[PDB]
């Protein structure tokens, strides 16, 4: 019985399956700030479902085979190439974050999706929450332009706000310094051209923008580098935390109801990514996205809905 | 017709252009709507008694409960609109201009 | 609006102008003023004095019409002597067309008018003198 | 909103209209239309917004104020008949108050102002009950007045409201705008044909909301409330592109297809009564509905307007939706002209 | 049987206002098809005549109409001067 | 298994494929019973 | 054969549609052997004059 | 076809549309008069059903 | 009768025959109903649930029947008003004198 009015009715009300364990967890950083070991270990120590941060692949993770597919079905974002080459005239900088929002949002619903059905909680790496961070430091470096920033809100202002804010949020605060030691020894080429202009930038925007704004409404707790490495301390806190704050104290039956309609559907979670905002950097034209899209489905099991692909072994399509 | 008939008429056609003719607060216009209904039941009753009509009797309650209902409705959207703007003033309702 | 145009058909074509011209004026003038009224309603004049200039412009712009329609039409059957004539209301709508095109000042929209409503009062008089219908009684 | 509720809600309007329907007595006749606006009310409000709680407060004094004309009509008529059996009224004040009220009711020119704001500002699912089922009562009790009903005051109506229709149209990029309109031209087709024969006036309201019922269906499935938004379904679900472009031709009235079936049986009908100039004029001022139309195909079907990156991620999910009867009703929408003779079951 | 008894003894204790409530709507809906008495009110207000009884015309085959009021023939209310 | 998830019809939903397809047998064997009802009582009442 | 058995879906409708115009013909057979130019008499073995 | 089989099946046709237009014809004379005297099937609209009307007598005698 | 979907009078008439023309393509547009399900859904057009493409003939034919039923009763009802009516009113529609062409006078019109 897929998720529904009917289901509902029937008993399928998130309030049964949720605990006091039922809590959406972020962790928040700047680059190379271990956010990605200690949010493994929050979800290991506290029985919650780990999401790795979505990248430009994650939702190819999540449909056909799972596996990653070739780069022009996401439209060409490379984040090596925003390392190389920031300023980039074909505009892969904001292409790149306004795909990483959508993979961001879509990211967001999965993990709502998977509290309110099963009541396990979630640990993600960074969110539609904190993406802007990135968004402001290229701004500010010169890499995008301020229409490329006006497009980013339009869409967030619409999408965000469907969405409830996380239970807790997580910061690691590495300085600066300390962030371009530990890119320079991770030893990636291309992340070690990133300078520390860029990275005081989403220090800031964090400080300055991010933390403020989600302390009025989330629980939020910092560490220092050092005190991120307690990582049972940091689950001690957390299971310590009163939880009298946001809107999740508003929720109901029917409200997340009316939450788990939305989030299942995933193209009613997207709906807005693609607004008719003519911006150079992520408008296609007709050419190239028939010809892609003719390519798309052309990929295995991508011709048919799923569960209708021959090709990959279904059977019974006569009778489905 | 019977000379109360002018003044009941009258009645209503005052409230309708009342009605018709908006001012700034919707509570005003809302009271011509409840003007019109109450003659109404003025000249529904005042018919249905001299003629003896025994059933139709009723008929002017079922009109004042029902009317009274929708009554409730506008004014439960007038609080709605007041919440939203501070006032119940129709020229803030014009967004869907465009 | 009924009476009005019961006067006008009354009287034989070529003849009476002046009673044609008074009521085609009347017809004209009425037109204006229901066009100013709407246009007071919907978009609300800035000011008092505005909004009765725009009446009185309306208003006079439709009565000019009305009156050089009448004029011209009676006056061309009258003197071409033929009463039942598509042609002379041809004439005249073209004459109403010509003052919508001084009124508003626009060699343009006269040439317009006179050809529509030239075309107009054409089909109107074929209309009176065949009994076209146009809001036409059920009958079957 | 509650499912429960909603469910009820939703039974409460059809319930409203179903006692219109059914009713023999002027006083349940109201009952149901005070009923089904109390119901249709909480619909257009759902999405909790500036914009729906103008849209509602516009409908609710638009609809109170058409029901109380229509009881100081039914007043009358008892007055001067004693009676209040639901028939041809016996008093033309009281017909002609009736009949401005059932106009205000159906949104008819120029009492129109408020349908496109009305269905602009409500979600599409909402604004499919308004510009369909809502049709439903008033032009059940307009077939049975009519024998009563002045000939002039209707069909001027119903002229005005295929001008206006067809000129406001021509000026709209929202859908839910064009929508409306396109609502206001149909009335006016409906309206002409009832003094004729009300049997062609069932057939064009039947046709009408199949019709109208298609589109929003496709709408709602991609959910473009934009001419442009719906300008990317192309890059999307080419499938719908091309229902849209036959919905699209049909509601023009252009032969083959259905939408030709209530114009070519309303012209028909007036020739027979000796009206000529009146079914003529009609059916060239419907050629703004189809320019309007036409324009909403360019843009959907016939040409590939520019897309954006995010779409792609747009191609790894399916369509969701329940699109409920939609494959049946695109089928009626386009393809019953040959089963034209079948619409004497309408008699 | 019991754990509906164990769940009256529950709202008797919390809430024996509604308890009453309930009780006594339940008994409201269900003694009239109950009680033996229910027939009566029917009957009563039958007899009681608020407009004049007009005569019927004699047409000689009326056997059980009463030519006087005083006669033993329609209606009799015995039953209610007893009750 | 190609697909990561589950897909919602990967297998048939035989519960719903036998109401759907006894619904099409019933309707047929209605239809057919109700033409040749029809077809007598034409045949009856015209006297043929 | 599953390869060249589309060749046959347009010769078939021809023949279909041939059959179904001949089958129209026995449909407006009111006149047949009547009208004043060609009625005649039926030959010995005739049943009809065209069908 | 020979020129008899068509020659026939034409006449057949021609048949079938005159007994057809002439219908039409009689069909728009018939809806022509019902509509204006009211005394056929068509166009009856209805009048109060009299079986409605209470015939008891009443509390009092002048109805 | 009233408020009767097929009155008990039209039994009186030949049903509609299972392959009428009519018939055939209302069970024709079920079938574009039942691949366009599947196309909208993107499922493979004709292949997918053909259980579910049978029911969609099956309700079309079933309905189109009925339909198809009424349809005929409906003319059947109007040609027997309007003869019954013409006999009712023999002076409405007398018998036309019918005259030959050679005793009709017509103008003639050359073409030259
Ligand atoms: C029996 C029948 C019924 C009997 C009724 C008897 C009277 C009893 C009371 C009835 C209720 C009346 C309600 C009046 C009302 O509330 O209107 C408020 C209405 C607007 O209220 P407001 O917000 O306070 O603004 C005031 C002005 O509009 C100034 O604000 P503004 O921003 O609009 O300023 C610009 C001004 C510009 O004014 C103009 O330009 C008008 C120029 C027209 C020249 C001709 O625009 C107007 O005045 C609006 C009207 C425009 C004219 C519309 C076409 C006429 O004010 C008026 O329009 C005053 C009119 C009052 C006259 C009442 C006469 C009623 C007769 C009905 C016809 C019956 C004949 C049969
Ligand atoms: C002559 C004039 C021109 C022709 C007139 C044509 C008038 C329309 C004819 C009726 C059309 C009804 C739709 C055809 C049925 C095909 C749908 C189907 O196969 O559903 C199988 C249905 C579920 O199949 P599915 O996998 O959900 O997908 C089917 C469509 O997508 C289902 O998607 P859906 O959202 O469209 O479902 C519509 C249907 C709900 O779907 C149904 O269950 C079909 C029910 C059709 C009832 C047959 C009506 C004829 C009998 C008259 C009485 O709604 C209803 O409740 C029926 C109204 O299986 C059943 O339960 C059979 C019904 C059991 C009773
Ligand atoms: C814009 C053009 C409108 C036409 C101008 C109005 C006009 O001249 O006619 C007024 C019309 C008179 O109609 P009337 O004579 O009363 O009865 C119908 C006779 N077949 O008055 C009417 O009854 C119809 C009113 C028409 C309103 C404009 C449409
Ligand atoms: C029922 C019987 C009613 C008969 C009358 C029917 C007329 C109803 C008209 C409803 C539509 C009104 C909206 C409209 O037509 O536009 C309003 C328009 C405003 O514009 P305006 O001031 O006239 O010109 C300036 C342009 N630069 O101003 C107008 O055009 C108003 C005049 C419209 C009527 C002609
Ligand atoms: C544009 C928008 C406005 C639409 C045009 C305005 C209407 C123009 C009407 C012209 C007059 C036609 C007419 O009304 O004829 C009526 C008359 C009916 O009389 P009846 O009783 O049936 O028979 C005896 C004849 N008196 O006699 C007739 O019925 C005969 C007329 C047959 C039908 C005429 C069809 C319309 C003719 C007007 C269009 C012709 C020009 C087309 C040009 C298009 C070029 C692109
Ligand atoms: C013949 C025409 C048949 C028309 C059938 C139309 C069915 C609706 C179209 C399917 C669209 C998907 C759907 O489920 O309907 C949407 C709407 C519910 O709204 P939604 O936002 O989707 O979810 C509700 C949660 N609040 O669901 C609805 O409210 C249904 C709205 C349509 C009802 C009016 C249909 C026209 C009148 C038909 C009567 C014919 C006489
Ligand atoms: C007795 C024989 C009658 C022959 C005449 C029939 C034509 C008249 C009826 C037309 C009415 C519309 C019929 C319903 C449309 C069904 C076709 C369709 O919608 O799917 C197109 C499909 C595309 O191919 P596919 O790889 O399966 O991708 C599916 C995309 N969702 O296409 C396919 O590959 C599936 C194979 C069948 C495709 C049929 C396409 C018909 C197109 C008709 C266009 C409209 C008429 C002009
Ligand atoms: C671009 C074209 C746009 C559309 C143009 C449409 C034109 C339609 C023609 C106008 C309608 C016919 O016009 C109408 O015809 C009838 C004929 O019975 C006339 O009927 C008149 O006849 C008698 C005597 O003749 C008069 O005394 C009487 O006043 C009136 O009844 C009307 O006075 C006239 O108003
Ligand atoms: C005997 C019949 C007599 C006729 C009675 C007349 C009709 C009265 C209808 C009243 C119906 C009320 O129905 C009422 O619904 C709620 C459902 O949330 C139930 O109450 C339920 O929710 C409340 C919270 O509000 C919980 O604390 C409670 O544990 C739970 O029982 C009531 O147990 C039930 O009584
Ligand atoms: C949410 C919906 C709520 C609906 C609630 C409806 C509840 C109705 C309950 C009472 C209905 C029956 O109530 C009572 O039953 C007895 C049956 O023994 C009826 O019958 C009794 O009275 C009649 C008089 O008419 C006698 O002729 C009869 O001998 C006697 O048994 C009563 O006329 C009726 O008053
Ligand atoms: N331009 C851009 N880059 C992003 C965004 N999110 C992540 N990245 C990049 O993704 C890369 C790796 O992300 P991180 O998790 O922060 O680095 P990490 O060292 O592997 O993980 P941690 O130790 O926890 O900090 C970085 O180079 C980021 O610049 C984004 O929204 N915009
Ligand atoms: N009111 C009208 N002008 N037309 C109309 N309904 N005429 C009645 C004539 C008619 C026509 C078709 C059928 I089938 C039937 Cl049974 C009766
Ligand atoms: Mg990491």
């Amino acid at each position: 019985l897929q998720y529904g009015p009917l289901a509902y009715i029937l008993g399928e009300k998130a309030t049964k399956k949720m605990t006091e364990k039922s809590k959406l967890i972020t962790v928040d950083g700047n680059i190379c700030s271990g956010k990605s070991k200690l949010a493994k270990e929050i979800a290991e120590k506290l029985g919650l479902k780990h999401f790795p941060e979505a990248g430009i692949h994650y939702v190819d993770s999540t449909t056909g085979d799972g596996k990653p597919l070739p780069v022009q079905f996401s439209g060409n974002c490379s984040l090596e190439k925003f390392y190389d080459d920031p300023k980039s005239n074909d505009g892969n900088s904001y292409r790149l974050q306004a795909w990483l929002y959508a993979s961001r949002l879509l990211q967001y619903a999965d993990a709502l999706e998977h509290l309110l059905s099963t009541g396990q909680g979630v640990v993600l790496e960074r969110s539609i929450y904190s993406d802007f961070v990135f968004l402001e430091a290229m701004y500010r470096q010169g890499f995008i332009r301020k229409q490329c920033v006006d497009h980013y809100n339009q869409v967030k202002k619409v999408t965000i706000c469907e969405y409830l804010p996380p239970h807790v949020v997580v910061y690691v605060d590495v300085p600066v310094p300390e962030v371009q030691s530990r890119i320079q020894k991770k030893g990636n080429p291309h992340e070690m051209k990133i300078t520390s202009a860029y990275l005081q930038d989403i220090e800031n925007a964090y400080k300055g923008t991010f933390l403020p704004e989600m302390s009025e409404k989330c629980e939020v707790l910092q560490y220092s580098a050092w005190e991120a490495q307690d990582a049972e301390k940091v689950v001690e806190d957390i299971e310590y935390l009163k939880y009298d704050k946001g809107p999740w104290l508003d929720q109901n039956d029917r409200k997340l109801h009316k939450l788990r309609m939305l989030v299942q559907d995933k193209l009613e979670v997207l709906n807005y990514t693609s607004i008719p905002v003519f911006l150079p950097e992520v408008t296609v034209g007709a050419h190239q996205s028939d010809q892609v899209f003719q390519e798309f489905t052309e990929l295995p099991g991508r011709k048919y809905r799923a569960g209708y692909n021959e090709d990959v072994g279904d059977k019974w399509i006569w009778l489905k | 017709m019977s000379m109360v008939y002018m003044n009941i008429m009258m009645a209503f056609t005052v409230s309708l252009v009342g009605l018709l003719m908006y001012r700034s607060h919707l509570m005003s216009s809302l009271l011509c709507l409840e003007g019109m209904m109450l003659s109404l039941f003025v000249m529904a009753a005042l018919t249905i008694l001299n003629s003896h009509f025994t059933l139709a009797s009723m008929m002017p309650i079922i009109l004042l409960v029902f009317a009274a209902c929708e009554a409730a409705l506008g004014l439960s959207l007038l609080v709605m609109v007041s919440n939203t703007y501070g006032t119940d003033y129709v020229q803030n309702l014009n967004l869907l201009q465009c | 609006a009924k009476t009005v145009l019961r006067q006008y058909w009354d009287i034989p074509e070529g003849t009476e102008c002046h009673r044609k011209t008074y009521a085609t004026t009347s017809i004209g003038g009425a037109a204006g003023l229901v066009v100013s009224a709407y246009s007071v309603a919907l978009k609300t004049p800035t000011s008092f004095l505005e909004g009765v200039a725009r009446t009185g412009r309306y208003t006079f712009t439709a009565a000019a019409i009305g009156a050089i329609f009448g004029l011209t039409s009676c006056i061309s059957a009258q003197v071409r002597e033929k009463p039942d004539d598509p042609l002379n209301y041809l004439i005249g709508g073209c004459a109403g067309g010509l003052i919508l095109g001084a009124r508003t000042r626009s060699y343009g929209i006269g040439a317009a008018a006179c050809a529509y409503m030239g075309l107009t009062a054409a089909l109107v008089k074929m209309g009176q003198l065949e009994g076209w219908q146009v809001f036409a009684e059920p009958k079957v | 909103m509650n499912p429960i509720i909603f469910i009820i809600i939703l039974l409460t309007i059809m319930l409203g209209t179903i006692i219109v329907m059914i009713s023999s007595h002027w006083l349940l006749v109201w009952i149901g239309f005070e009923m089904n606006m109390l119901a249709i009310i909480p619909i257009m409000m759902k999405n909790h917004n500036p914009r729906a709680t103008e849209a509602s407060t516009k409908y609710f004094l638009t609809q109170s104020t058409a029901s109380m004309l229509l009881m100081m009509a039914v007043i009358i008529n008892l007055m001067f008949s004693g009676q209040w059996t639901v028939m041809k009224l016996f008093n033309p004040m009281a017909s002609m108050l009736m009949t401005m009220a059932l106009a205000m009711k159906l949104g008819m020119a120029p009492f129109h102002f408020w349908v496109p704001e009305v269905t602009q500002g409500i979600p599409l699912s909402s604004g499919l009950i308004l510009l369909t089922w809502q049709k439903l009562a008033p032009m059940s009790v307009l077939y049975q007045i009519f024998p009563s009903i002045n000939l002039n005051l209707i069909l001027t109506l119903s002229v005005l409201s295929i001008l206006i229709g067809g000129w406001g149209g021509l000026n709209q990029t929202q859908l839910r705008k064009i929508m409306a309109y396109s609502s206001i031209a149909h009335m006016g087709w409906m309206t002409a044909v009832l003094p004729y024969n009300p049997t062609m006036t069932l057939l064009n309201l039947i046709i009408y909301i199949i019709m109208t019922s298609t589109m929003f269906t496709m709408f709602m499935a991609n959910s473009t409330t934009t001419t442009l938004s719906l300008s990317h379904t192309w890059n999307k679900t080419p499938i719908m592109t091309v229902l849209i472009l036959a919905t699209l031709l049909s509601m023009g009235g252009l032969p083959p297809l259905s939408g030709f079936m209530p114009k070519w049986m309303i012209i028909q009908e007036m020739t027979k009564n000796n009206s000529i100039i009146l079914p003529t004029f009609m059916a060239i001022t419907a050629l703004l509905n189809l320019y309007f139309y036409m324009r909403l195909t360019y843009s959907t079907t016939l040409t590939m307007f520019p897309s954006t990156n995010n779409m792609k991620m747009k191609w790894q999910f399916p369509l969701m939706k329940k699109m409920t009867f939609l494959p049946t009703m695109v089928v009626l929408s386009t393809m019953m002209l040959p089963l034209t003779p079948m619409l004497s079951v309408l008699e | 049987a019991e754990r509906v008894a164990a769940f009256l003894k529950n709202v008797w204790a919390k809430e024996p206002v509604l308890v009453a409530s309930f009780a006594i709507a339940g008994l409201a809906v269900i003694l009239p098809t109950l009680s033996p008495y229910t027939k009566y009110s029917l009957m009563i207000n039958r007899a009681t005549p608020y407009n004049y009884p007009v005569p019927l015309r004699d047409d000689g085959n009326m056997p059980d109409v009463p030519s006087h009021p005083q006669d033993p023939q329609g209606p009799s209310l015995e039953w209610l001067k007893r009750l | 298994k190609f697909y990561i998830q589950e897909p919602p019809h990967g297998s048939p939903n035989w519960l719903k494929v036998g109401l759907t397809l006894g619904t099409s047998v019933f309707l047929w064997i209605y239809l057919i019973k109700q033409h040749n009802e029809d077809v007598l009582e034409y045949k009856r009442r015209n006297g043929l | 054969v599953r390869d060249h058995w589309v060749h046959v879906l347009v010769p078939m409708g021809f023949v279909f549609g041939y059959y179904l115009d001949r089958k129209n013909d026995e449909k407006l057979t009111a006149f047949r052997n009547k009208s004043l130019l060609y009625k005649r008499e039926l030959k010995p073995n005739e049943e009809v004059t065209w069908k | 076809d020979g020129p008899e089989k068509n020659y026939e099946r034409t006449m057949a046709i021609l048949q079938i549309e005159a007994e057809k237009a002439e219908l039409r014809l009689k069909e728009l004379e018939v809806r022509r008069l019902m509509r204006a005297r009211g005394d056929g099937p068509w166009f009856h609209y209805p009048t109060i059903d009299k079986e409605l009307i209470d015939h008891s007598p009443k509390a009092t005698p002048d109805n | 009768a009233t408020f009767q979907f097929l009155p008990d009078e039209a039994r009186s008439l030949p049903p509609p025959k299972l392959t009428d023309p009519r018939l055939a393509f209302v069970g024709f547009l079920g079938y574009c109903s039942g691949l366009i399900d599947n196309a909208i859904r993107r499922r493979p057009v004709l292949l997918a649930g053909l259980h579910r493409q049978l029911l969609y003939i099956t309700s079309f034919v079933f309905v189109g029947y009925y339909l198809l039923k009424r349809q005929d009763y409906m003319y059947a009802v109007r040609d027997h008003d309007m003869f019954s009516y013409i006999k009712s009113h023999p002076e409405d529609f007398p018998e036309k004198d019918k005259k030959t062409y050679g005793e009709v006078f017509e103008e003639f019109h050359p073409v030259r």
